[PDB]
RNA sequence: UGCGAAAGCAGUUGAAGACAAGUGGCUUGUCGUUCGUUAAAAUGGCCUCGUCAAACGGUGGAGAGAGUCGCUAGGUGAUCGUCAGAUCUGCCUAGUCUCUAUACAGCGUGUUUAAUUGACAUGGGUUGAUGCGUA
């Protein structure tokens, strides 16, 4: 190609990241379902992660997550910030798990040292979901 | 390459401090003293000096200078022919020149060219000549409205002229003023065409002898460049698009050359043969400088045979008489058909009148290689300096920068601005910060996007890879004021440090395993007060980083991220608050540093903690550089001291629009003023390269630097065989 | 220079240990260890000893006797081993090798025949050397650095019995010329106040620098560049600076001239002979951070008073920026006598006082930019009005719009005027957020809570205001959210600082359900003013009319 | 002059869970086949030499699948017991079974009716037999006898080393990879034991405490051997005795292991292992061994392996489970006148002195919106968008580039009800995506600011603002939401 | 236009002269005219140099698509009916369940961290659109 033609722009494979991503520094309950969802975050199980997280009654959430135990409650919180930033209508259904996890687990991850840094995934996609909020309040204007 | 300041010979013509309107106005090939005998140039000033030259081999220390006997006249060009020399002169209502034509002599004593005056011309609005030089074309302004008169020069073969009105059409008279407005004309090698291009777009062949036009109508905007071929029968043509058109003016059928890095502001055919074009490519971009690329290219291929072209900054101010060409819109590209002479009323009264007449930019020094990076508007010029010439063109953004010529109503879009770029110390990457604008008259329009890239090359190839980039560093809506290479004891060399004006800082780096440039560490205050005086530094050992926010030198660790602190107390003063906001936190080594505010220019030692030495500034640099760009100003070293730099407008007998800079260096913390330089010209940015010198840049970009038998067979036979 | 101050043989064991350290004693018999226990056998003890080192075996041990020779001790086992003498004259610097590093039959007299560690293993006679009355072991490659009163430098290395270099080195008698902590250099104190660093590969010096004051036992620490120091009739062992992988804290070096002070580790208590207090407990020298606490040897600060650049024909300066003026014509000599001007009798006036510090400063006695002072004298006279003498009109208004001030505000709400208390809020350039969280909660209800919140959010940093408003009680809070919710955009964010620092569950109920009810309808109202702010043909057949 | 620079396809900040390339690689392995055996598939060996046919132990029939067909090209039937282990020769030349009746029979590969010979080791069932690895003419069995032999398969009359010296069950043997003296046996009570074979034999020279009862034990370096029993595996370096990883991301006991090395893979090793909870996962031993991909199967997956390193052609990956199912997920990979009148084609310049190339390179087919956009057809480019079968990040960067290119409006200007509603109906759908919905934002705004009587005229997209009205109420609803959790999170810092 | 932060905060928009049109003046409008102030449109758009096919390596994905009326949560309709509720085995959405050449998108493989080969005489001539129906 000649010598005086410039070069042009291509992002080609860079990756493009934005600034949010902190990835670096008797019974008398219910009969709920935690042992499921126990042994679903002790592994990676999508499947049986998926058939524990469509119940969508609140009590039941409320005291599964309850009854979990409080060191996998962060890994927790990031299956279901992966699967809200991935699939846009689960935020819906799903955050209601994720207000659940901070208001009982509200000392683990408190006295956790780094927050920010350990669910990062959560961080990014609330502030890219609440960061067009006024966008879309002059649109509906 | 012929230079001037070299030696007293022509840089005896021009030398000054305030004058350089002595130019440079036509060369020619032979020898105009002696004839019949040619591998040297005569050079005609635009003043009167005949300056012949050798460019074969080394210059002669004494050239064959002359000074023509001349009134005030300041010396339009000169012409050419069989054996003749003609000549061309200026004068002094309504604004207009009027022009003058001698024809020359020389032989009876070789000191004086005598001149002839065939003939004027007591208004003259445009004018061209021909490709041979020898008829000229040119328009009047006689009364209702102007007229167009064409002249032979070297005989009295023709000359004809008639009002314009003749050559309108019946629409343009109901139409706006850029239908009737002409930007160009040409005429072919016989008198018998000629081509007016007007300021709407459409060229006009005249045909001369009978005055029947011809309309050709491509340029969606204006038309600023034509030019004839030899015989007649091709025409060239430039305008705001960025597309050589030439066209076959027998079936009227356009051959085009699109995307040519400029606009074409002059355009003509250059051989014998006609296989070469030349162009002038007027790059506009860029609103602060006239900054012009002169490309050659062959006709057979129309590949850019010999592209040439001067360092090209953007200043953060117009200069000096710089106009924006004409278009049809008045645009931030460009000017309407009516708003040049307020503008340039206006651009003059500015420079006179006004106060922050800073038009510093930033240049970079890549310190594997040091050739000098200027960021144009979304590109870079890498340039090297020991060869003056450009070693390539890069665009760093995603505009529509190259993709299209933008005309009438889109020149008031703008491609991203680069305004900051670094290299970390090893030259292996260079971070990138730009500023995304949105088109107007949409809701988005008032939110910007703030984009910093991290590109890598080897030491091989000329042109950078994105590797990776991230949108909306520190946050949405949210600039980044400073970014600063890491030193090599970090990550290897391989970190940035961004800086915020909430004074949020965030450090970046590249680490292996996850391939990539990626977020480490974040301090981020969350004030309710802004300000873009934000200045950083790190010491060279890697462990503690000054944040010079405005009014306060904070003093962070790294390993922590926050502020430094000692549990004993033994007097950690962390903060350093100032009489003003504080643009440039230079720590010359790890001992002191340099402190440079917008009244005083402190200097405070860490081994002793406290300030050493100070220093003056609000009666030179008062309110007149923009906040931020005394960093660019003032500069250091690694070991030899520190270099202060300072503008002093020069005035008449008010200020003028003439400058003159005053730099300064000081060794070891503001010990001895050793070097006290005046240079004859405004003086825009100055900077350590890697191997003890500084490079400075000149207002008009010249960079300068602050250092420390057989033998006649022989001959007769490499004569008869060449 | 200097490192954290404090503190008023196997040369790399610690505790743990039985007794790694054997040494000599001053006016005692030989020598003796200790404990934190070893046997204290002889290695034909009984001479003129002045120091004492071992094999690195401590059942290989020795007595270093100045006796021309050694022998060995059996301090674990009881089997000793044989020797063989080679000189008669002082040995009393005796330093056994370890497996064929650095040894050489040298005892006091310029025999420096070199030999290996060993009984009967000998090399090359190298005494070429003349009288050095300074001579070191390092490992350069493994070497005999000999500096000589007949005044000249030579280095041998005893691993092929070779002369490195050698030149002519002018030194005199010294206090401690100690090799370098990375061995590449020769750290020789001179008597009082220096300490010069010479090139020990080539004879000459590298950086002659002073010292802080007096120091006399001086020696390199496990360090990249720095030095210890003991006062000479002090026990202040003070450390200055001019290993890198994961350095040392203690037990580094034992060359001290103290009360006593051998064995030197941090916390140096449990001696071999002497039984000894203990002292300082950090580390070597760091890279850049503790010198900026270590800030000694320069202690030289004047009057800093702001200089101009060297006025040569200046009158040719090309429209100057300012207004109207050209140059502040400098009066420090006015400067300092305005202090005696106004240390006077204006013991309640403005007369003698506000006048004077307007006369001496000629500006619209509330700006800045003026400007010629020093922090030390607007300290001073700050000092003066805060003594005898905030009743002046012009002084105490013209600066606190100064931005060296220097944390004499703590007063500012103990003392209570409305306009200058006001002005004390918006303009003076430093306060302490714990005043201004104590203004903030102990409300008068008024605009200068706007006012003061404004400032504690527009200069301190979110969680810097959070850890130092953890220090509140709970009636200040509940207070403040009554107010609140009584009766703003600073002070809304405000309210999120304050929920986000009491904590997460010690509440209370109908203040939270009140205050819920309250930013309800305020989040209500911003989203319809929000909205506001955003919200910011022929037919076929006529019938018409025209004119008659 | 340059060439046109390629318009570039939107890419927005990167989501969480991004697909590495190792996921990439390992879910190219697709086209299941279940196959229902007789019994649970307790052993999978591969052949090595020409690695491309397959051992699969059922119960009392050993079949040899073809890597190909995936069919069962040859079958070994007679067994009178339960079949146990099925391994071929390191030089794929035949094939030991050890049987329930601790009768180890070698056949030769593909050809099941000559029995070559019929070792009868101990009474008690041979549960894992397998040739050495260096050696050709050895075969080390162990049986549940406790006690594992090594037999040279010419003298098969007595066992030519014995290695006993295991408490309970040895079920696994290992040969070291560089070392052939070295052979590490594996049982039910832990300890890894591992025997030099020119000693005495009946004691080990060490022993590696794996706590549970180890299921396999596999060699990866000549150095590091890594044992699967229990949730867990752990890798022991041999030449310091000593444990460095342990990952125990299963739920329940990991039955079996393998290993490839060097394959036609991102992954330049790659350790799978087999959990009877479903679940086969493969780990990457050259990061500290993190799990980088996954199956789950419809049982509890008793055996697995894959292809092995030098496969060169279709590439399986085998998984056997305890319910009695087979399952293979696979990657695939004129007239001599006119010839001698057109000869010269193929040359390529090889004797000649300078070889000139101008040739340009053909780039990608420019889509119909990238050539309107080039023509400057910009409503053409528009109507480009909106066709049904375009990728949504397509949509997005043709209006992004109309968006900063040139005008909205004058891709909006000639439009009316008909050629509105393709615009409005995808922006229904995009005003729920984050990174499209500030380009729907001005999109839709222009469009109601120029057709604001076309919306009093038609009622059928009076309909459609509606619907884009109650959509941004939804997502409003949702932005707002999004904003209490960060707010309700930042105050747990 | 000035100060600014990316928000915003203060300031506006005169005079002369010439010319054009309309009805020597009067009105209106212009200016390749000057002084002062910190101050939308002339049907008129971007070149050839070789395409097509099949791979491979990184990079993104809202995944490209098809089912099961299988579960979870919903939004809602036609007719009758006092409601209760009936039939339409009511419809639509989102998630889940199942499957595919990751089907989708993009950059690159001339040297690069990595990764490419192959077809074709890259012409001329005659029809080819009034010859066509599966709608």
């Amino acid at each position: 190609k000649d010598l005086a033609s410039a070069t042009n722009y291509v992002e080609g494979n860079a990756r493009v990241t934005s600034g949010d991503n902190f990835k670096h520094v008797t019974a008398t309950t219910t009969g709920t379902v935690t042992v499921i969802l126990s042994q679903a975050l002790q592994s990676n199980d999508h499947s049986l992660l998926e058939t524990v997280l469509n119940n969508r009654d609140e009590r039941v959430i409320r005291d599964t997550i309850f009854r979990l135990k409080p060191a996998l409650a962060v890994i927790l919180l990031e299956r279901l910030a992966e699967r809200i930033a991935r699939q846009t209508h689960r935020q819906g259904p799903l955050n209601v798990w994720v207000k659940w996890c901070l208001i009982i687990h509200g000392g683990y991850l408190v006295s956790i040292p780094n927050l920010m840094s350990t669910l990062s995934s959560l961080h990014s996609t609330l502030k890219r979901r609440s960061d067009l909020l006024p966008r879309l309040l002059a649109l509906d204007a | 390459t012929l230079k001037f300041a070299n030696n007293s010979l022509l840089s005896g013509i021009f030398l000054q401090e305030e004058e350089n309107n002595e130019s440079i106005v036509k060369i020619l090939l032979g020898d105009i003293t002696v004839p019949q005998q040619a591998h040297l140039i005569t050079v005609f000033t635009n003043n009167g000096h005949v300056i012949v030259l050798n460019y074969k081999g080394k210059l002669v220390e004494s050239p064959k200078h002359f000074k023509i006997s001349l009134a005030d006249e300041k010396l339009a060009n000169v012409f050419h022919s069989e054996g003749n020399y003609r000549i061309l002169t200026t004068f002094k209502h309504n604004s207009l020149q009027s022009y003058r034509l001698y024809a020359l002599t020389f032989d009876d004593a070789k000191k004086q060219f005598e001149v002839a005056h065939q003939a004027e011309w007591h208004n003259v609005i445009l004018s061209n000549i021909s490709s041979n030089g020898k008829l000229l074309a040119h328009m009047c302004k006689d009364v209702e409205h102007k007229s167009i008169s064409v002249v032979s020069l070297f005989d009295d073969s023709v000359n004809l002229s008639f009002p314009l009105g003749s050559i309108l059409s019946s629409q343009t008279q109901s139409l706006s003023y850029n239908t009737r407005y002409v930007s160009s004309m040409a005429i072919d090698n016989m008198g018998q065409q000629l081509a007016v291009g007007f300021a709407s777009g459409v060229i006009s062949i005249v045909s001369l002898a009978d005055l029947q036009i011809r309309l050709l109508k491509w340029h969606i905007d204006s038309v600023l460049s034509l030019s004839f071929s030899h015989d007649g029968s091709y025409l060239l043509s430039g305008g705001w698009e960025k597309v050589m058109s030439l066209w076959q003016l027998e079936t009227n059928s356009q051959q085009f050359l699109p995307r040519l890095n400029g606009i074409i502001i002059d355009c003509q055919v250059l051989g014998p043969q006609g296989n070469y074009y030349s162009l002038i490519l007027q790059m506009t971009e860029n609103n602060s400088n006239s900054d012009y690329q002169f490309l050659l290219l062959n006709a057979s291929d129309l590949t850019s045979k010999l592209s040439i072209n001067g360092p090209l900054p953007v200043f953060n101010s117009t200069i000096k008489h710089i106009q924006q060409p004409i278009s049809a819109m008045n645009t931030k590209n460009s000017n309407s058909i009516t708003s040049l002479n307020h503008s340039k009323k206006k651009q003059s009264r500015k420079l006179i009148k006004s106060r922050r007449q800073d038009f510093t930019t930033n240049v970079e020094i890549n310190p594997i290689n040091k050739n000098l990076y200027f960021p144009h508007i979304s590109a870079v010029q890498i340039f090297d300096f020991y060869k003056n010439e450009q070693v390539n063109y890069q665009y760093l953004t995603s505009g529509v920068n190259n993709s299209m010529g933008k005309v009438r109503f889109e020149l008031n879009l703008q491609d991203p601005i680069i305004t900051d770029l670094k290299f970390t110390k090893d030259g292996q990457w260079m971070i990138t910060y730009e500023i995304e604008y949105p088109p107007n008259d949409l809701l988005s329009s008032k939110d910007l996007t703030h984009i910093l890239k991290f590109w890598t090359k080897n030491d091989n190839e000329t042109n950078w890879n994105l590797k990776t980039k991230v949108i909306n560093p520190h946050g949405i809506s949210v600039p980044i004021t400073k970014i600063l290479p890491s030193p090599r004891s970090v990550n290897n060399s391989q970190g940035c440090l961004t800086a915020d004006n909430n004074g949020g800082l965030k450090f970046w780096s590249f680490d292996s395993h996850e391939s990539n440039w990626c977020l480490k560490k974040i301090s981020l205050p969350n004030f309710n007060h802004f300000s873009n005086s934000v200045s950083l530094a790190w010491s060279q050992d890697g462990s503690l980083i000054f944040h010079g926010f405005d009014d306060k030198l904070q003093i962070l660790d790294f390993d922590t991220f926050k502020k430094f602190e000692s549990l004993e107390n033994t007097k950690t003063v962390s903060e350093f608050t100032l009489d003003s906001e504080i643009q440039t936190v230079k720590l010359i080594n790890d001992t002191n540093l340099i402190v440079a505010t917008r009244t005083t220019l402190n200097a405070i030692n860490l081994l002793r903690g406290q300030v050493i030495n100070s220093f003056d500034l609000y009666p030179f640099v008062n309110g007149v550089y923009k906040n931020g760009h005394m960093d660019r100003l003032i500069t250091c070293d690694e070991r030899t001291g520190n270099i202060a730099l300072v503008i002093n407008q020069q005035l008449t007998d008010v200020p003028t629009i003439n400058y003159k800079s005053r730099i300064i260096i000081f060794d070891s913390d503001l010990s001895t003023k050793l070097g006290n330089f005046t240079h004859h010209e405004y003086i825009s940015w100055i900077g350590w390269n890697y191997d003890t010198d500084f490079i400075f840049l000149d207002i008009e970009s010249t960079l300068g630097v602050v250092g420390t038998n057989s033998d006649i067979f022989a001959e007769q036979l490499h004569k008869l065989s060449s | 220079d200097y490192v954290q101050v404090a503190d008023g043989l196997m040369v790399n064991k610690g505790n743990y240990t039985l007794n790694v350290i054997t040494k000599a004693l001053e006016d005692t018999t030989d020598t003796s260890n200790d404990h934190l226990d070893n046997k204290a056998y002889t290695g034909s003890d009984e001479f003129l000893s002045q120091y004492k080192i071992k094999a690195k075996a401590k059942v290989m041990s020795i007595k270093i006797d100045t006796k021309n020779s050694l022998v060995i001790a059996i301090l674990q086992n009881g089997l000793i081993e044989i020797f063989d003498f080679k000189l008669t004259l002082l040995h009393s610097f005796d330093i056994s090798y370890d497996n064929l590093k650095y040894a050489k039959w040298f005892t006091e007299n310029g025999t420096e025949y070199v030999f290996v560690l060993c009984p009967l293993q000998d090399d090359k006679v190298c005494y070429k050397l003349l009288e050095l009355t300074d001579c070191g072991s390092g490992e350069s490659s493994p070497i005999k650095e000999l500096s000589s009163t007949i005044i000249e430098g030579f280095s041998f290395e005893n691993s092929k019995l070779c002369y490195q270099f050698g030149k002519l080195y002018k030194l005199n008698q010294g206090k401690i010329y100690i090799y370098s902590l990375p061995h590449c250099q020769l750290q020789q104190v001179i008597e009082f106040p220096m300490v010069d660093k010479l090139s020990p590969g080539d004879d000459l010096i590298s950086f002659q620098p002073v010292s802080v004051n007096r120091v006399l036992l001086t020696v390199n620490n496990v360090i990249y560049l720095l030095d210890l120091l003991h006062c000479s009739t002090l026990s202040q062992r003070e450390l200055t600076h001019v290993v890198i992988n994961s350095e040392k804290s203690h037990n580094s070096k034992t060359i001290a001239i103290g009360i006593s002070t051998k064995n030197g580790p941090n916390p140096t208590s449990s001696l071999e002979i002497i039984n000894i207090d203990v002292g300082t407990n950090t580390l070597k020298d760091s890279l850049g951070k503790s010198f900026q606490v270590g800030n000694n040897d320069s202690s030289v600060i004047l009057k800093p008073l702001f200089d101009d650049k060297d006025i040569n024909d200046k009158r040719v300066k090309c429209n100057d920026v300012s207004g109207d003026s050209s140059v502040p014509v400098l009066h420090c000599n006015e400067v300092i006598e305005k202090l005696s001007a106004l240390q006077d009798n204006d013991i309640t006036s403005f007369d003698d006082i506000f006048f004077k510090e307007l006369k001496i400063k000629e500006e619209h006695y509330t700006e800045k930019d003026r400007y010629i002072s020093d922090p030390g004298f607007l300290n001073k006279v700050l000092d003066l009005i805060f003594g005898k003498f905030p009743k002046t009109l012009t002084f105490l208004l013209t600066h606190p719009l100064f931005p060296l001030s220097r944390t004499r505000n703590l007063l500012s709400l103990l003392r209570d005027q409305p306009r200058l208390f006001k002005q004390a809020i918006v303009t003076c350039p430093n306060l302490p957020l714990n005043e201004l969280l104590e203004e903030l909660f102990s409300i008068r209800n008024r605009e200068l809570l706007l006012d003061i919140s404004f400032r504690i959010l527009q200069d301190f940093t979110r969680d810097s205001i959070k850890q130092e408003m953890k220090k509140l009680s709970k009636l200040d809070v509940q207070n403040f959210i009554e107010f609140i919710t009584s009766g703003s955009t600073q002070l809304f964010q405000l309210l999120s600082l304050v929920l986000d620092s009491i904590g997460l569950f010690s509440l209370e109920g109908a203040l939270l359900e009140n205050l819920t009810l309250y930013i309800d309808k305020q989040v209500e109202i911003a989203e319809r003013n929000t909205e506001l702010w955003n919200l910011i043909a022929l037919p076929t057949y006529t019938m018409e009319y025209l004119d008659i | 002059s340059t060439a046109r620079p390629r318009i570039i396809t939107s890419k927005a900040p990167l989501l969480p869970q991004q697909t590495t390339p190792e996921q990439r690689y390992w879910r190219q392995y697709t086209s299941a086949q279940l196959v229902k055996e007789h019994n649970s598939v307790t052993h999978i060996s591969f052949n090595p030499q020409h690695p491309h046919d397959f051992a699969v132990t059922s119960s009392t029939r050993v079949q040899i699948f073809s890597s190909r067909t995936r069919q069962v090209i040859k079958t070994f039937s007679r067994f009178k017991d339960v079949v146990y282990s099925a391994s071929f020769r390191s030089d794929g030349k035949l094939l030991c079974a050890g049987d329930a009746t601790g009768l180890v029979s070698v056949y030769d590969s593909y050809n099941p009716r000559t029995i070559l010979l019929s070792i009868n080791a101990s009474t008690h069932p041979t549960h894992v037999t397998k040739f050495h690895t260096q050696d050709n003419k050895i075969l080390a069995t162990a049986s549940d006898d406790r006690v594992t032999r090594l037999w040279d398969i010419s003298n098969a009359y007595e066992p030519q080393l014995e290695l006993t010296g295991a408490t309970d069950y040895v079920r696994t043997l290992s040969f070291i990879p560089a070392a052939p003296h070295l052979v590490a046996t594996g049982s039910y009570d832990g300890l890894i034991r591992l025997y030099d074979t020119r000693s005495s034999g009946s004691t080990p020279i060490y022993s590696l405490n794996h706590d549970q009862p180890v299921e396999n034990v596999i060699a990866v370096s000549p150095t590091q051997i890594v044992s699967c029993g229990g949730n867990n595996f752990k890798v022991w370096d041999l030449t310091s005795n000593k444990k460095l990883y342990e990952r125990g991301n299963f739920n329940k006991a990991v039955t079996c292991l393998d290993y490839v090395e060097n394959f036609d893979s991102p992954m330049q090793s790659a350790l799978i292992a087999s959990s009877l909870d479903g679940h086969v996962k493969v780990f990457d031993p050259l990061d500290n061994f993190q799990v980088k991909f996954g199956w789950k199967f419809s049982g509890p997956v008793l055996s697995c392996a894959v292809s092995p390193s030098t496969a060169q052609g279709n590439r399986h990956l085998v998984a056997g489970l305890s319910s009695g199912l087979l399952a293979i997920r696979t990657k695939k990979k004129k007239s001599n006148n006119f010839q001698r009148m057109m000869r010269g084609s193929e040359y390529q310049g090889d004797q000649e002195h300078i070889i000139h190339n101008d040739k340009v390179r053909s780039q990608r087919r420019m889509r119909a919106f990238e050539r309107n956009i080039n023509q400057f057809k910009w409503s053409e480019a528009l109507d480009n968008a909106f066709v049904p079968g375009m990728a949504k990040e397509l949509t997005l960067t043709v209006l992004q580039e109309l968006r900063k290119r040139g005008k909205v409006r004058v891709a909006l200007y000639g439009r009316d009800e008909s050629t509105l509603e393709p615009l409005l109906n995808w922006c229904l759908k995009g005003i729920e995506d984050v990174r499209s919905a500030s380009i729907v934002a001005d999109w839709v705004a222009v469009v109601l600011e120029l057709y604001g009587n076309t919306l009093e005229s038609s009622p059928v997209l009076q309909e459609l603002m509606i619907d884009l009205k109650t959509k941004v109420r939804h997502e409003i609803h949702k932005s707002k939401e999004a904003q209490r959790i960060e707010g309700m999170l930042q105050l747990l810092t």
